[PDB]
RNA sequence: UCAGUAACGGCGAGUGAACAGGGAAGAGCCCAGCGCCGAAUCCCCGCCCCGCGGGGCGCGGGACAUGUGGCGUACGGAAGACCCGCUCCCCGGCGCCGCUCGUGGGGGGCCCAAGUCCUUCUGAUCGAGGCCCAGCCCGUGGACGGUGUGAGGCCGGUAGCGGCCCCCGGCGCGCGCCCGGGUCUUCCCGGAGUCGGGUUGCUUGGGAAUGCAGCCCAAAGCGGGUGGUAAACUCCAUCU
RNA sequence: GCCGUGUCGGCGGCCCGGCGGAUCUUUCCCGCCCCCGGGGUCGGCGGGGGACCGUCCCCCGGACCGGCGACCGGCCGCCGC
RNA sequence: GAAAGCCGCCGUGGCGCAAUGAAGGUGAAGGCCGGCGCGCUCGCCGGCCGAGGUGGGAUCCCGAGGCCUCUCCAGUCCGCCGAGGGGCACCACCGGCCCGUCUCGCCCGCCGCGCCGGGGAGGUGGAGCACGAGCGCACGUGUUAGGACCCGAAAGAUGGU
RNA sequence: UUUAAAUGGGUAAGAAGCCCGGCUCGCUGGCGUGGAGCCGGGGUGGAAUGCGAGUGCCUAGUGGGCCACUUUUGGUAAGC
RNA sequence: GCAGAAGGGCAAAAGCUCGCUUGAUCUUGAUUUUCAGUACGAAUACAGACCGUGAAAGCGGGGCCUCACGAUCCUUCUGA
């Protein structure tokens, strides 16, 4: 919207809002990251720390398949299922536990998080932590692997 | 012309872009071009069905996706000969047929062999004059219809367990843990090196 | 009691049996091709510098005619069958005397 | 979308893919060879079968061709010998009728309603007016010209409106083609100065050489190619 | 007549109700494996119902406001003709 | 009308909800009571809870006491309320916890006893946790790359007369 | 350089303090030590004068200066 | 006199001789100095290890102190 910007707020000044002194020309300090090294180097650190310099090892051609993880931690454990289930499974008769099992809803690996209830669960997941699975073995509950 | 914190930037503009630009001012032009070379097409060749022919049940090749299961491209060639159907008909019954492709397990052969014996029984064929060369009757009295919509035996229907409720038993809730994993994986990459201290053994004699 | 990377990865399932593919076998013997070539070896004769080799494999080196083949021939993978069927060839005349 | 990621780069500036995954579209095949069929093959010339706007299968001449034409065959195998139970076809032209989804396409030619009273003007297409049907037509109030501002003055617009003239795909007699499938038993089974390797240049993200080329050495049959860090061994996968 | 929100009941239409539910049922119903021409649920799997909830539809019954949800009659005090 | 509407067994997918490490990989909860194994700085058990504490911290709550035509009989109230309590956001600190290394150290577990896993206590490195705040869209400002606010060379290169 | 001015600079002028009482400690160690730490309890007026202060964000312009008393350096001296 | 340029410092000494000797060693951080309040360098106190000296308290991680030196990439060597 060209009436609401400052072009037509500075449109009769005759310097046009870049100094009579610089008087902004075209490319004064090199075009794009031009000296990183040398003359934008206080610019280029203290804001960029890490920029220059080879860190790790190479890997050619990795795929982006087999570093694949994804991740529920406990507290978002119980809202893969339909709460119709956990008020039902926490009925004082017996141990009626359901399975909870994270490879049917995009998830891989359950990693640790305090703030478990106290129902009794099994969870069926590839990659358990043992901070997660000591969260499940102390309400009652059981952790079967698989694949 | 780098200032206070920021980002930096790697756009890919030196290079001349401005003459390979593509506009998209013909995306709604090229949509009701392509419906009507499908309408004029559902209603050209026949009562056979729109969508194409009968593709398989696939699953998919990654650690990423082997969770679910995706419409594929044929029978593999040897469904067509446990469900006892010849391979050069099987394109014009209307079964797309992939040559090339294996089969290696039981778990995935059976779920194309259930839906393939399964399609032939909820078809009907025309006859030329009525014959019916392995045909019976008037096929369903004018076959209640015509045409079918984006795939004739709905190809994804991703089908999932229950496993309703059950009871904790003692081993269950003592063994399979965390301790499963990891000497699983340090004894799966120190396979090879136990073995070639179990190779020195032999030659103390 | 599966598990999801070890030894055993991953889901057991039934290893269908399956008779091997028709271009799976691309390269066995079929003995009147063997005739063919059996044949060829007796007329068209051998090469210049295998005819060199088997001049070294018996009496120079044994090892240094191997060398002479790997750096004539492609690499060591081709080089040791070419080093032994010499010495079989060179065999079937050395011992049918 | 993965991705501005892996990777490359005086590791500077910068350049920079692919596999998955989702959709549009979806179509697969032939030949050399290996072996069998008495060259069963093609071209041309001439005559007539007999027909358009022309070519076919007849018949006799001449040439190709055995250094290999035609049939069946192609790596998911194929042939051959069975043996078993099925089944006897398709395709072109010919004349047409019966159609055609915007009802195939083109072309020409036509399709509703005020100039009625008063008024202004150089000129109206202006302003006003029209009984209980609201003056008239509306599937037709897009538009243009008309002496200025028009649903009605005229071309035209709307309409599964009309009448014509030619052309468009798919019924039906005369032709030409014309045993498929499964089971067991024997047999056959593949592209060479190419692959690879070395060295040199160009290039690519390809990094101990991705592609391609020059030059040299030059393959093999349980072979060969690939599996992203060069080499040796071993195992497994996949493709030809 | 009315409509809000909680209390429920008639389960009233569930077996001639709406949508939804990785709640339930191996005495329910098909295509099969396991074991010796059959069967043992002997473990189920691909699939269908019908039971329970979670929210929406009438009855009578309850609350409270008769609220921009409007009319009835009766009253006061306006208004033109 | 190249609009608008809908899809959801069209959520594939982007970005966010999970960080650290070169990499294999690993991946964020303590509190209170009681009972104990030399309660031995080490440690073992059940229970109740549950995001730890310190100092500030708007606001909200309790509030002694006062304040009306005569003194004694009581009501919703109001206003001034001394002091005190709970404490949002945040700010500083102390503790905790996750990951990378380092010093010291003893214990346990068994798809099978090993140059095997798991843990502890101290001190540091981290773009972390400590009840999440992001995505989409539009607008403004600024910076960069594009001819980049307009105008400007001596050149350079290909291909020609 | 013994001495040593004027001007100048630092700090301080209270509750974030002060006092008393009690528990941790692997530090320190004749010694209920020393020192930190924490918990509870006691008392607000602590020089003048003036004033509302604190904290976060983004970022334009600028990066050629000269003159004057005073104290000074080069220079004979200067609008150096 | 303190190796060397000056300034400061030093007397049972930081000097001069003697006797042992390797702390010129390994390790994680904090801070100071020019500072933008970056980095190299230098320096300061510590902490965990192993030691030296001394009878001992101690002192000692280079020179009595203020200067004596140098990133990314690359190469080289060593360490579990
Ligand atoms: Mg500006
Ligand atoms: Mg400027
Ligand atoms: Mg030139």
């Amino acid at each position: 919207p060209s009436r609401l910007r400052k072009t037509r707020k500075l449109r009769g000044h005759v310097s046009h809002g870049h100094g009579r002194i610089g008087k902004h020309r075209k490319h004064p300090g090199g075009r794009g990251n031009a000296g990183g090294l040398h003359h934008h180097r206080i610019n280029f650190d203290k804001y960029h720390p890490g920029y220059f310099g080879k860190v790790g090892m190479k890997h050619y051609h990795l795929k982006r398949n087999q570093s694949f993880c994804p991740t529920v931690n406990l507290d978002k454990l119980w809202t893969l299922v339909s709460e119709q289930t956990r008020v039902n499974a926490a009925k004082n008769k017996t141990g009626a536990a359901p399975i909870i099992d994270v490879v049917r809803s995009g998830y891989y690996k359950v990693l640790g998080k305090g703030k478990l209830p106290k129902q009794p669960v099994i969870v069926k997941a590839k990659f358990f932590s043992r901070r997660a699975e000591e969260k499940i073995k102390s309400v009652g509950g059981a952790c079967v692997l698989v694949a | 012309a780098p200032s206070r914190n920021g980002m930096v930037l790697k756009p890919h503009f030196h290079k001349d872009w401005q003459r390979r630009v593509a506009t998209w001012f013909n995306q709604p032009a090229r949509k009701i071009r392509r419906r009507k070379a499908r309408q004029a097409k559902a209603r050209r060749i026949a009562p056979r069905p729109a969508s194409g022919p009968i593709r398989p049940i696939v699953r998919c090749p990654t650690v990423r996706y082997h969770t679910k299961v995706r419409a594929g491209r044929g029978f593999s060639l040897e469904e067509l000969r446990v469900a006892g159907i010849h391979k050069k008909v099987a394109r014009t019954i209307g079964i797309s047929v992939d040559p090339r492709r294996r089969n290696k397990s039981t778990e995935s052969l059976q779920a194309n062999v259930q839906r393939l014996k399964e399609y032939r029984s909820k078809l009907i064929l025309f006859p030329r004059k009525p014959s019916a060369p392995k045909k019976g009757d008037s096929s369903a009295e004018e076959l209640k219809l015509a045409t079918q919509l984006t795939g004739p035996v709905m190809p994804v229907r991703n089908v999932y367990k229950k496993e309703k409720a059950r009871v904790i038993t003692e081993e269950e809730k003592n063994f399979k843990a965390f301790a499963s994993l990891r000497m699983a994986r340090a004894n799966a990459r120190l396979f090879g090196i136990r073995a070639k201290r179990a190779k020195e053994a032999a030659e103390q004699d | 009691y599966p598990m999801a990377v070890g030894l055993n990865k991953g889901h057991k399932v039934t290893k269908n049996v399956s008779k091997p593919r028709h271009s799976r076998r691309r390269g066995r013997l079929t003995k009147h091709t063997k005739f063919v070539r059996d044949m060829i070896r007796e007329v068209c004769g051998f090469a210049p510098y295998e005819r060199r080799a088997m001049e070294l494999l018996k009496v120079s080196k044994d090892k240094r005619a191997l060398k002479f083949i790997k750096k004539r021939v492609g690499t060591h993978i081709r080089a040791k069958r070419k080093r032994e069927e010499l010495s079989n060839v060179l065999a079937a005349m050395r011992k049918a005397a």
